[PDB]
């Protein structure tokens, strides 16, 4: 139960907050919240610990603290070898151990700021005759390389039949990514329409499908 | 008992957790209570778990 | 008995219960007690005692 942001930006040198939001059993208890730096394949160094503290050998730059149910540390002076993701970790009680965040990708910038360039396919009609459907939302062209997916059927969001696929560099030297929708033929058929929207850093890009 | 024929210095501690959470981590649910006595010492402790810097 | 016995009354004071006196002397063999225990800031209602008459 530790909340964190997905993707965070930041110009080098300047200033980004990362957020660890907690409840009342793991940071509201007396439990300290510390924090890990995981590079690209590299395994997670110690970073801030006991909120606040930093070991030998970590810059000023990273400083910690923490609020009542929240903790949250700070990154001034941006530079290439802080690009990574970052995790914080405290512990909880009403669970009876050591709990994690879901990691934050800091994405330091040197490039453009585009955004998805997101196209959807519906199922085709040769699928539906083996008594399958699953739609298929394509999303390039987009920098930084952190999205967030919600599948809706013309209202209402879909929770499972969802499988999303981690960003990668494309050859355009941006960032690439695609996630499926599995469905019943049916439930194809009987709704209004669907919608694979996508949030980029501060906008929505959707599209849309409807049975024919 | 002080087998011995000088007088015995006998030291013990209480652990002050950060918070009611913890104490039940390290000890389990419930009121700790400490008792020490001997032929002229009567007393009682109890831990003071709660926030702090 | 001893001078604190003389409030509680255990039966080596029962003879004390309510003495009188202008001078009140003190033994080592005092037992303030029967049932074990202690009062608490017992040396200053000793001394309270000791100037009650």
């Amino acid at each position: 139960a530790l909340t964190q942001p997905p993707s965070v930006s930041g110009a080098p040198g300047q200033r980004v907050t990362i957020s660890c939001t907690g409840s009342s059993s793991n940071i509201g208890a007396g439990f300290d919240v510390h924090w890990y730096q995981q590079l690209p394949g590299t395994a997670p160094k110690l970073l801030i610990y006991g909120n606040s503290f930093r070991p030998s050998g970590v810059p000023d730059r990273f400083s910690g603290s923490k609020s009542g149910t929240s903790a949250s540390l700070a990154i001034a002076g941006l530079q290439a070898e802080d690009e990574a993701d970052y995790y914080c970790q405290s512990y909880d009680s009403s669970l009876s151990g050591v709990v994690f965040g879901g990691g934050t990708k800091l994405t330091v910038l040197g490039q453009p700021k585009a955004a998805p360039s997101v196209t959807l396919f519906p199922p085709s009609s040769e699928e539906l005759q083996a008594n399958k459907a699953t739609l298929v939302c394509l999303i390039s062209d987009f920098y930084p390389g952190a999205v967030t997916v919600a599948w809706k059927a013309d209202s209402s969001p879909v929770k499972a039949g969802v499988e999303t696929t981690t960003p990668s560099k494309q050859s355009n030297n941006k960032y690439a990514a695609s996630s499926y929708l599995s469905l019943t033929p049916e439930q194809w058929k009987s709704h209004r329409s669907y919608s694979c929207q996508v949030t980029h850093e501060g906008s929505t890009v959707e599209k849309t499908v409807a049975p024919t | 008992k002080n087998t011995r024929k000088s007088p015995a210095l006998i030291v013990w501690g209480i652990h002050h957790s950060v918070s009611t959470a913890e104490q039940t981590k390290l000890y389990g649910s419930g009121n700790k209570l400490v008792t020490v006595g001997s032929s002229n010492y009567q007393q009682s402790f109890v831990p003071s778990p709660g926030a702090r810097p | 008995c001893g001078l604190l016995g003389t409030i509680t009354g255990p039966p080596q004071c029962d003879q004390f219960l309510e003495f009188s006196a202008d001078l009140i002397i003190e033994r080592r063999e005092g037992s303030d007690v029967c049932y074990p225990g202690k009062f608490v800031n017992e040396e200053a209602l000793r001394q309270i005692l000791r100037e009650s008459g």
